[PDB]
Formats: structure tokens, C-alpha cells, sequence
């Protein structure tokens, strides 16, 4: 079966990179504002210093995760004003310099549909929320550098100096590594064009109909909430005793007595903090290997082109463009795929004068009448001569092989 | 996660970025390379007069290709280089003991330690 | 370092001193005082245990990484951009260190380059001819063919190149002349 036509797809890929960074703060939250309650607290030793040493050693790695997936330009690229890409049409993701806030129009889609006083009911027990480092207009700005470094150089500035070389070539070079000889493109160049921009087309409108993919990406922050929720909850709990309010406890019974009751409440708030910081290390492991897969993703499929199968896309692959979205990171694919197939006869080899020619490229078919030899992804007939075949032997050994008689164009020439 | 208001030690060069109230680092409006976390696009290092200074990561430089249609580049030249990798692949292997740490040489308490499960089998 | 110094604390007992608990006071009332310190100190054990266990996951994982980077950059060559150091690979070094091991990286990077003006094809005879492999090149007076990542100029013939079709199909096409060496040995 030999196909004869081709379709270009462009499928998305959602990643999440990084999460909030919280902080706590024993005295002012299992204590409040008490003396008593510190001088208590005082008597286990150490816990606390550590639990706020393991907090900001997870914060310290959400600051570098974003820093090892898209830091990875060392220069800034500008798109030049020329706006002649042989057909293609990248105005739905290019930046746009019409607003302060300089995104392109997905970038702007993919934030509005993520919806994200609580800060200060943690404000009440000493948790905080600490920014990160590289605000969104710098992750916008290296998307822009790295999607402008694709249009105008290939993939040659991933990999040292930047190279300009017109687009048309580009593609060219790239079916080239995917088993299609080159001719094809320039023979359709607008049909790609036309499907190319169909495809982007197509993307927005998916996205702008209440897609349901995103949610992958929404579903941490909504754990996150509710964990801290849960804790803040847990404060209003008596734990055994006669009641939780810390100040209450001391107002009706003598020091002596309501310093069990203050025991079995520093238990209880203590014991619920350590089961709060243990869920975030086990989170921060899964975050932190999907933040390493996408780094992966974005240095092989965007930077170059990858022969791994089903790794950038659903098929064979052409290129990729980021995309950066709330706390997380979008790729789009291109992918080549063919798309009609039609019935052939084939035969492994041919014997024309005693000796077997094996085709040196592509495959032996014949429609009923003649034989051809085509390229295997695309079917293009082409007269059977000495240039496409070398001999091997005499046909006495292969399964399959047929008669059959071989141009040899020299002997036409010097007649 | 103070707004400047309240202080309680101040003397000049006071500076307001989103990360707080920041105290005693100089403020320039010559962008460099991050040294010193500080958060918000803020960073800050010790470069020359003798004081601390603050300022805005620069991404670094920023270039233009001379992108045509018909126009090419090729290179002339190539040059070899070495790079150099670290990678762990194991720690410090410890181990622990239930009496010796817990009870120490004690009789009685491991007698009471009893009472509780398999907890540190 | 902070499991060993945590035995020094109170926990809400008389003394940290396990013996000065059993040399003043008769069991009966020293059994209560001594679940105080046993409760602590096995707390205390359970959380050392939970993040060693913890990070030995992760330690875990970049060893496995390390395997693979060996098996790869090393026994062979690997075509995956970015995986065995920048540029274009060529071959690995490996070098053991305590606890960790080093990887050389040996990779080569284009170093100059210059201007030149390119067309797709070109049209001889009513038909097009496009590169077996490389690409046209010319510097404004002369047409030459060269290999992608270096400058090796070559004249154009029809053992190096391949022809399809008719030209006007062709968005940049130009036109030109083709060698044919058979030509000059046939007289
Ligand atoms: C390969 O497929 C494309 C479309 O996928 C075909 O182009 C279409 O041709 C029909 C003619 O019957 C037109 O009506 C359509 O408008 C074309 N599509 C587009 C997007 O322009 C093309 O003809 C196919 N090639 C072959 C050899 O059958
Ligand atoms: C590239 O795509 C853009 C986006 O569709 C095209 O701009 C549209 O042009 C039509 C009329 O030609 C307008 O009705 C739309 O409002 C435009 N959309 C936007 C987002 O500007 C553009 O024409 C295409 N071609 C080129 C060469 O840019
Ligand atoms: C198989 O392909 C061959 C090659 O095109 C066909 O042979 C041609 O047929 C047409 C129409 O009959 C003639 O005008 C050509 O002169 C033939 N060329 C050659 C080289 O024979 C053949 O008809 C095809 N067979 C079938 C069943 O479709
Ligand atoms: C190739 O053609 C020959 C016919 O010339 C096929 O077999 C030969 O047939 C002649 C008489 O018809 C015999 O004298 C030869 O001994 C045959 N050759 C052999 C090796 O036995 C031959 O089978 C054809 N090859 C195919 C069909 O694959
Ligand atoms: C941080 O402090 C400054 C200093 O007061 C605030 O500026 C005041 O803002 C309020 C409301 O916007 C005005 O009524 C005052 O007149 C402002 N005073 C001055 C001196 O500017 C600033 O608003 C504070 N930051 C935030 C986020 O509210
Ligand atoms: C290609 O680059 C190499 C290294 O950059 C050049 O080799 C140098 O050539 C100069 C001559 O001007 C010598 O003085 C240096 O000692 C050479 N370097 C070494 C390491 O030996 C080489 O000349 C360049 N080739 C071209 C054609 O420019
Ligand atoms: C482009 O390169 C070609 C290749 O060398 C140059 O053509 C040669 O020029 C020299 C003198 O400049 C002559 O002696 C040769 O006979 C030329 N070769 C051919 C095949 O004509 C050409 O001069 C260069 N053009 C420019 C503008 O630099
Ligand atoms: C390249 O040169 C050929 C001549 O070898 C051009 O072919 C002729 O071009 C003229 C004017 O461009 C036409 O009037 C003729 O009809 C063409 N065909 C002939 C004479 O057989 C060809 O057009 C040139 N291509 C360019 C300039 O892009
Ligand atoms: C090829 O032939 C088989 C059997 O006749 C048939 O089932 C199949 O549909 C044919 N292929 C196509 C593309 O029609
Ligand atoms: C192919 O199969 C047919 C029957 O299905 C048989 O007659 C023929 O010899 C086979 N040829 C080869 C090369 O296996
Ligand atoms: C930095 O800010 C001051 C205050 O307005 C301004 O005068 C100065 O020109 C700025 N720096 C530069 C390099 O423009
Ligand atoms: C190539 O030509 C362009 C045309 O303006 C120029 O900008 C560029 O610097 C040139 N390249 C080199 C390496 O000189
Ligand atoms: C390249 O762009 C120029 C405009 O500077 C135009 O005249 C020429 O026709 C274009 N060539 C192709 C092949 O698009």
C-alpha cells in the first residue's frame, strides 16, 4: 500500500512547571500571641526550625525549575518587519505590540481562561505567600525569543551562532529528514500553506469554546487551596480540651491546671503542621519531575527536530512553538501524516540478464503492466535504469523475483 | 511584607519594590546579571561605589537576524570544545538502633517500650 | 546532625537525663515521667526516617539519569540536541568522583560565517534541477553547490544533482547552466 496525499496537523501539549511558594510561622500560628504558650514551646527543641528549613528548601527549587525550562537563550531575537514567509502565517502567536502587557493573542486566551480575603485570613496566623522570581512579562519575553529564533535561523542558533536561511528551505530540509525527497514541497507549496494556517486557525476557536484539556493545569492550584484551607480549619478543633481559644484557657482556670490543657492543644496544632508539610514534599516530587520532562520536551522537539516517535506529536514530526501559560507551559506540534492509500503489486527484486538488481533506494511497483521504482512515503513512478539499482549475484537465491529489462541510458547516447 | 511606613531601624536610601520594603541597598537604572535573589524582577549584588546595589535582571543582549528571502549564511571554520558534567549517585548510608537510642542501657524502659507495637522494627 | 542534638531536650519531664529520672524517684511515679521522653524521642525517629526516606527517591531518579547518559553519550553517539553537552556531539569521557561521577563532553561548534544570496532550483533546459545534497550557492557572478555545514564550493553537474518536472511551477527559481561532464569525453 503506497499513499498519495498528505495532511498537516497541529496537535497541543499542556505541561505544569512550578507552584506557589507558602511559608509558615510556628510562634505566631500554634501559639497565636501568648508568653505562656512560647515558654511551653520551648521545651520541645528543635521542631520548628527545621519545619521552616524544609519550607523554603522546597520554595528555593519552584524559583529554579522555570529558570532550567525556559532560560535556555542566550541571546534576544527580534522578528525583522518582513513579514514574507512563502505562505505561512504566524500573526496568531507572534507578540503583539499593542498592549503594555506585550503577548501574543493565545498567551492572552490561555490566561483568561484560568481563574485563580484569603491572604489575609493567613495573614491572621503568620502564612505568608512569597513571589517568584522572573514575573510574566520575562516569560513572555523569552517565548517570544524562542519561537523568532525557529522562524529565521532552523535550528542551527540552538546549537551555537545564528544562521538566517529563507523558510521555504527550511521545510524543505526538514521533509528531507523524514524520508521525502524535496521536490515534493515546491510542487505544493500552497496546498501546505493553506492547511498550515487552517490548522493555527482552528486552535483558537478549540480553546475559545470552553475547552476541557486545561484543567490538568488547574487541578494543582485547587489542591494547593484546599490543603490550606484544611489547615487553617484545623485551628477550630479542641483537640480533648475544654476549649480552643488559647486566651480563654487562661482567663478560667489557675497556671498550673491549664497548662495540660495548653499541652494537648501544642500537640494537636503541632502534629497537624507536620502532616501539612509532609503532604507539600510529596508534592514537590511530582512537580518537579513533570518540570524536568518539559524541559526535555522544549530542548529536543523546539531546538531541533526528534526521529523518537510519539514523543513530539502524533506522527512524524516537523517542528514545535511554545507557548507560556499560568504557571505552566503550552507546546504546539506540527505533524506530517499521510492521508490516501492505494493497492500496488510489489516484488523484492529484478533479474534482467542473468544477475539481480536490487533497488538502491525506495521500493519496487507495478500497476498491472509496468514496473516502477517509487520512494516509499509518496507514490512518483520513474522509468527503472542503471542509476537507481546495483546487481548482486545471479537470481538463483531470492524468493520472489521476476523478469524484467533494465534502461541502461549510456547505450542510447553513444548510438 | 511592609509598605513604605512603619520602621524600626532606618536611615536613607529607602527603596519600594513588590517584595517589600528594602533598606539600606542603593537603587541604580543600569540593568546587569542576577547575583543575589531578591523576587519580583529584583536583584541585587556588590559591584563598584563601596555600597550595595539593586536592580533589574537584564535577560542579556538583544540582536536582530538580517532575515531575507533569498539570502543565506554559511559557515567557514568550526572549533572543538570540552564541557564537563556532575551528576550524584548515592549518599552516606546510616543505621539507627531501637534500645540503644531510645532507652540506652535502661532495663526498665525497654520493659515500658513493650508496651507499644512494632515501631521500630 | 539535628537528630543527635535533639536528645538533650525536656519534653515536658523533670530532667533529660534518663538515669537521674531512675535514681530519684520509685517506679510507680517514674513510669509516667519516663512515656513523656519515650514519646518524644520516637517521634523524633519517625521524622528522621520520613526524609531520608523521601530523599532517597530523588536521589534515586538522578542515578538513573546518570545510567542513561553513560549508556548513551558514551557506548555511542547520541543525535539528541542538548543531551551530551552543547553544540553537535562527538564523544564522552567519564571520571569517577566521591560520590558522583564527571562526564567530558567533547562537541563541535561552527565558528565563522559569511553572506551569500540562494535560490531553491534551477531551471537549463525547460526542466528543474534541485541538489542530490547541499545547497546552491552564489556570490553574485557564479552559481556553486555546497554541503550544509561547511564551505566546500563545487561546480554544478548532472552527477551531483537531480531533476523533476519543468520550472515556472517553482516560486524562486532562476535559471543557469548545467555541466553534463559526459559531454567533453564523448568527442
Ligand atoms: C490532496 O488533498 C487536498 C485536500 O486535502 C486536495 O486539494 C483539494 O482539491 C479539491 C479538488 O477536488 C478542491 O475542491 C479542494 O478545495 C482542495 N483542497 C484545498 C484545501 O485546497 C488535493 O487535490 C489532493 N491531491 C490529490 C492528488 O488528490
Ligand atoms: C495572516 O493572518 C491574519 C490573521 O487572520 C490576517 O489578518 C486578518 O485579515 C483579515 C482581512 O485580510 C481581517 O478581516 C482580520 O481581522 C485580520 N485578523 C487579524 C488578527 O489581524 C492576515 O491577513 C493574514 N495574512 C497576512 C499576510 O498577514
Ligand atoms: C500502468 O502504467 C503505464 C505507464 O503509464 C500505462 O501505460 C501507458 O498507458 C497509456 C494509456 O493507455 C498510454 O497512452 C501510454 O503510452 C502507456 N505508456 C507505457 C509506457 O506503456 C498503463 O496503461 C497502466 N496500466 C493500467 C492498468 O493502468
Ligand atoms: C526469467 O525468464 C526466464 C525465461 O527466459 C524464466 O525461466 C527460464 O525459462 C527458460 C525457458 O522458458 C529455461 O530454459 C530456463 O532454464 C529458465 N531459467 C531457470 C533459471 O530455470 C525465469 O523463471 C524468469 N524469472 C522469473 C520469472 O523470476
Ligand atoms: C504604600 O504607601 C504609600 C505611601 O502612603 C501609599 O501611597 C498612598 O496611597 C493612598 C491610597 O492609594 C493615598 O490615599 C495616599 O495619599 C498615598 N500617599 C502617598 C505619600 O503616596 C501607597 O498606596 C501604599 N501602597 C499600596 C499598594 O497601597
Ligand atoms: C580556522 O580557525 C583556526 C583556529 O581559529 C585557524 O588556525 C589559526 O590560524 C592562525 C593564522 O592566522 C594561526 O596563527 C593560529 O595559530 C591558528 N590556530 C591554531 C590553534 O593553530 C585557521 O587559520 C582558520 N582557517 C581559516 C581558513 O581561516
Ligand atoms: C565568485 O567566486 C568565483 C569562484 O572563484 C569567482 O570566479 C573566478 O574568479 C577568478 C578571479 O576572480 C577567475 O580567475 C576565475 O576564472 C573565476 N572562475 C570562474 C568559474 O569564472 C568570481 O570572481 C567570484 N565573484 C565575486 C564577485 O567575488
Ligand atoms: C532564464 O533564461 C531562459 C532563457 O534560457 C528564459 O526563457 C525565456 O525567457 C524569455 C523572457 O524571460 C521568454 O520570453 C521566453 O519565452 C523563455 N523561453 C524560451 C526562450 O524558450 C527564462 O525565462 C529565464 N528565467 C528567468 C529570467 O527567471
Ligand atoms: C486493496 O485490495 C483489497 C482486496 O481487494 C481491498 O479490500 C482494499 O480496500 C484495497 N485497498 C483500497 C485502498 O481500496
Ligand atoms: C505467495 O503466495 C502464493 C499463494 O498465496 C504462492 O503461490 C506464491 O508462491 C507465494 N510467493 C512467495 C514469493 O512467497
Ligand atoms: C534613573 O532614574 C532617575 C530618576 O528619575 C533618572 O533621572 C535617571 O535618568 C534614570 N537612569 C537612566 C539611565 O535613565
Ligand atoms: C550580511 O548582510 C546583512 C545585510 O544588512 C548584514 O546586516 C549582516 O551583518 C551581514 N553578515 C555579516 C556576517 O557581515
Ligand atoms: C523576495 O523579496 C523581494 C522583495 O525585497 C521580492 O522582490 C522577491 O520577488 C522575493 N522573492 C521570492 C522568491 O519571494
Amino acid at each position: 500500500a503506497i499513499p498519495t496525499n498528505f495532511t498537516i496537523s497541529v496537535t497541543t501539549e499542556i505541561l505544569p512547571v512550578s507552584m506557589t511558594k507558602t511559608s509558615v510561622d510556628c510562634t505566631m500560628y500554634i501559639c497565636g500571641d501568648s508568653t505562656e504558650c512560647s515558654n511551653l514551646l520551648l521545651q520541645y527543641g528543635s521542631f520548628c526550625t527545621q519545619l521552616n528549613r524544609a519550607l523554603t528548601g522546597i520554595a528555593v527549587e519552584q524559583d529554579k525549575n522555570t529558570q532550567e525550562v525556559f532560560a535556555q537563550v542566550k541571546q534576544i531575537y527580534k522578528t525583522p518587519p518582513i513579514k514574507d514567509f512563502g505562505g505561512f502565517n504566524f500573526s496568531q502567536i507572534l507578540p503583539d505590540p499593542s498592549k503594555p502587557s506585550k503577548r501574543s493573542f493565545i498567551e492572552d486566551l490561555l490566561f483568561n481562561k484560568v481563574t485563580l480575603d484569603l491572604i489575609c485570613a493567613q495573614k491572621f496566623n503568620g502564612l505568608t505567600v512569597l513571589p517568584p522570581l522572573l514575573t510574566d512579562e520575562m516569560i513572555a519575553q523569552y517565548t517570544s525569543a524562542l519561537l523568532a529564533g525557529t522562524i529565521t535561523s532552523g535550528w542551527t542558533f540552538g546549537a551555537g551562532a545564528a544562521l538566517q536561511i529563507p523558510f521555504a528551505m527550511q521545510m524543505a530540509y526538514r521533509f528531507n529528514g523524514i524520508g521525502v525527497t524535496q521536490n515534493v514541497l515546491y510542487e505544493n507549496q500552497k496546498l501546505i500553506a493553506n492547511q498550515f494556517n487552517s490548522a493555527i486557525g482552528k486552535i483558537q476557536d478549540s480553546l475559545s469554546s470552553t475547552a476541557s484539556a486545561l484543567g490538568k493545569l488547574q487541578d494543582v492550584v485547587n489542591q494547593n487551596a484546599q490543603a490550606l484551607n484544611t489547615l487553617v480549619k484545623q485551628l477550630s478543633s479542641n483537640f480533648g480540651a475544654i476549649s480552643s481559644v488559647l486566651n480563654d484557657i487562661l482567663s478560667r482556670l489557675d497556671p498550673p491546671e491549664a497548662e495540660v490543657q495548653i499541652d494537648r492543644l501544642i500537640t494537636g496544632r503541632l502534629q497537624s503542621l507536620q502532616t501539612y508539610v509532609t503532604q507539600q514534599l510529596i508534592r514537590a516530587a511530582e512537580i518537579r519531575a513533570s518540570a524536568n520532562l518539559a524541559a526535555t520536551k522544549m530542548s529536543e522537539c523546539v531546538l531541533g527536530q526528534s526521529k523518537r516517535v510519539d514523543f513530539c506529536g502524533k506522527g512524524y514530526h516537523l517542528m514545535s512553538f511554545p507557548q507560556s501559560a499560568p504557571h505552566g507551559v503550552v507546546f504546539l506540534h506540527v505533524t506530517y501524516v499521510p492521508a490516501q492509500e492505494k493497492n500496488f503489486t510489489t516484488a523484492p527484486a529484478i533479474c534482467h540478464d542473468g544477475k539481480a538488481h536490487f533497488p538502491r533506494e525506495g521500493v519496487f511497483v507495478s500497476n498491472g503492466t509496468h514496473w516502477f521504482v517509487t520512494q516509499r512515503n509518496f507514490y512518483e513512478p520513474q522509468i527503472i535504469t542503471t542509476d537507481n539499482t546495483f546487481v548482486s549475484g545471479n537470481c538463483d537465491v531470492v524468493i520472489g523475483i521476476v523478469n524484467n529489462t533494465v534502461y541502461d541510458p549510456l547505450q542510447p547516447e553513444l548510438d | 511584607d511592609v509598605n513604605c511606613w512603619r520602621v524600626y531601624s532606618t536611615g536613607s536610601n529607602v527603596f519600594q519594590t513588590r517584595a517589600g520594603c528594602l533598606i539600606g541597598a542603593e537603587h541604580v537604572n543600569n540593568s546587569y546579571e542576577c547575583d543575589i535573589p531578591i523576587g519580583a524582577g529584583i536583584c541585587a549584588s556588590y559591584q563598584t561605589s563601596q555600597s550595595i546595589i539593586a536592580y533589574t535582571m537584564s535577560l542579556g543582549a538583544e540582536n536582530s537576524v538580517a532575515y531575507s528571502n533569498n539570502s543565506i549564511a554559511i559557515p567557514t571554520n568550526f572549533t572543538i570544545s570540552v564541557t564537563t558534567e556532575i551528576l550524584p549517585v548515592s549518599m552516606t548510608k546510616t543505621s539507627v538502633d531501637c534500645t540503644m537510642y531510645i532507652c540506652g542501657d535502661s532495663t526498665e524502659c525497654s520493659n515500658l517500650l513493650l508496651q507499644y507495637g512494632s515501631f521500630c522494627t
